């Protein structure tokens, strides 16, 4: 790797500074390099992993959704030649790229080191998000294969978080927020998205009254976000 | 996108 | 070249659907390969390259503004390290990277081979802006002689865009913004500048009224860009 | 900034 003379505390440094200069592929770069260190992440340096790869795919998902739909309308129309399948087909090759560059992160050996429901459900949530990415641009025989993978990952982290946390932890809502969009957009489950968002919010809801102002705000953000999406599918 |  | 195995039509398409997808880097790897090809632009395709490497050194622009005010505060406080100026340092020389990719464009064999005052002019205008970027950060004794390789190629498309061009041409008055604004910003003559953006001002109004809609609409756009400098700047 |  080429971040392996770096030391851990300046690339954490440096992922920082990226951040702040939105710079999300150097972001990336460094996180990586930080995580190929060998040891287990911490709660911030967990969500700068998460940042940095977040914004970097999706890029990469915004650009292959306009050349998708190019693509689809041309194929309604004159002939154009191969150019919008070959330069969709280059996007969707890089993105698989960073999706396989993270699930191999997690595999080696992020989740294998989780032990706290924290970690563990942040990691996998991961998995079962980039799997999911995986499969919005998958088709037919490996579709099935990889929405599966999503599934597990997603259901593993449901299971470790009804178990271990309360139904107002973020990570726990945001978790189960994006399990119910892989159930609505991804799996054809309509129902079963709808489902758990509106189980979720209740659960969290009743909880609200223990948290203190902070932890208030922060829950209740998430929440606004199973509202907006039982709006937009009730 | 209706994500986290 | 990576791009020297693709018909440059292909390019051309390609660069179209990256501006689309706002995949600028890939926009401008593409305009680069049809560069190559060795044939002249035309008016479309010089935009193209134009705005794919503008938006290309604008990221890395405002990356580099945002690192250097970090480094600037840690010298005025705790020492944090080599990691901000080593990183400032990183994005400085891809930057600079960028910036020659461009002037090598222009000097093989783009401004050779431009005959036309409105292919001329445009490129340089290019070449005065991309020494402009280097101006930037560049510091002392190699400053010198980037602000002066800036100022030569602004001042020689001057010249031409004021025997050749109408004042309400769009390109000579996008090249008398660029170069009002190397004069205040860069070359510290702000009076230069306003002198420059008044008389560009007022000779373009006095042409205004033989102009269609659409070439009405295209000048006064610009000239409200050299109105909102003037008013900033007195 | 302030050009084109
Ligand atoms: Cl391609
Ligand atoms: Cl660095
Ligand atoms: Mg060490
Ligand atoms: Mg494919
Ligand atoms: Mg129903
Ligand atoms: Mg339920
Ligand atoms: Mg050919
Ligand atoms: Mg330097
Ligand atoms: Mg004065
Ligand atoms: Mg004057």
């Amino acid at each position: 790797g080429a971040m392996g003379s770096m030391e851990r505390a300046s690339l954490i440094q440096k992922a920082k500074l990226a951040e702040q200069a939105e710079r999300y592929e150097d972001m990336a770069a460094f996180m990586k390099g930080a995580v190929e260190k060998g040891e287990e992440l911490s709660c911030e340096e967990r969500n700068l992993l998460s940042v940095a790869y977040k914004n970097v795919v999706g890029g990469q998902r915004a650009a292959w959704r306009v050349l998708s739909s190019i693509e689809q309308k041309s194929n309604e129309s004159e002939e154009k030649g191969p150019e919008v399948r070959e330069y969709r087909e280059k996007v969707e090759t890089e993105l698989q790229g960073v999706c396989d560059t993270v699930l191999g992160l997690l595999d080696s050996h992020l989740i294998k080191e989780a032990g706290d429901a924290e970690s563990r459900v942040f990691y996998l949530k991961m998995k079962g998000d980039y799997y999911r990415y995986l499969a919005e641009v998958a088709t037919g025989d490996d579709k099935k294969r990889i929405i599966d993978s999503a599934r597990s990952a997603y259901q593993e982290a449901m299971d470790i978080s009804k178990k271990e946390m309360p139904p107002t932890n973020p990570i726990r809502l945001g978790l189960a927020l994006n399990f119910s969009v892989f159930h609505y957009e991804i799996a054809n489950s309509p129902e079963e998205a709808i489902s758990l968002a509106k189980t979720t919010f209740d659960e969290a809801m009743a909880d609200l009254h223990t948290l203190s102002e902070d932890s208030y705000k922060d829950s209740t953000l998430i929440m606004q976000l199973l509202r907006d999406n039982l709006t937009l599918w009730t | 996108e209706h994500s986290l």
